[PDB]
């Protein structure tokens, strides 16, 4: 569902076209970004979080 | 740190730039401009306005009643030629 999140932070990318120079907004979409990769390859390198108690 | 926020300081940023100064002065240049020529006063008459109606506008603009006024030297100072020698 982020996908329309990440769609309208491009239209307001190719709208911040219209001010050059935003110190902080497009780091904060670089900020977002960030801790969004973090945490999908957080999730996806997660293992059922235990130890196997009949096999292992 | 957080989501900074330059898109929507328009409205106090409105009146340091030159187009500003620009607006705010044609604005006002165009209100009390007349439309379409209107209120030209082409009908004057104040028993020589006439004169300069039919001669002295830019449409004619021709030197000829300096010559009926040179005329008027004519009929002036040779009638005091009448009057003197």
């Amino acid at each position: 569902a982020k996908s329309a999140a990440n769609k309208l932070d491009w239209a307001k990318v190719i709208s911040s076209l219209r001010i050059t120079g935003s110190t902080a907004t497009q780091l904060s979409s670089f900020k977002k970004r960030n801790d969004e990769a973090r945490r999908q390859l957080l999730e996806l390198q997660s293992q059922p979080t235990e130890v196997d108690f009949s096999h292992y | 740190v957080s989501t900074l926020i330059p898109p929507k300081v328009v409205s106090s940023k409105n009146i340091g730039s030159a187009p500003n100064a620009k607006r705010i002065a044609n604005v006002v240049h165009f209100y009390k401009s007349l439309p379409q020529g209107p209120a030209p006063a082409i009908k004057a008459n104040t028993r020589l306005a006439r004169y300069k109606a039919k001669y002295f506008d830019g449409d004619n603009a021709s030197g000829k009643p300096l010559w009926h006024f040179a005329l008027g030297i004519i009929a002036f100072g040779y009638s005091m030629e009448y009057y003197f020698h």
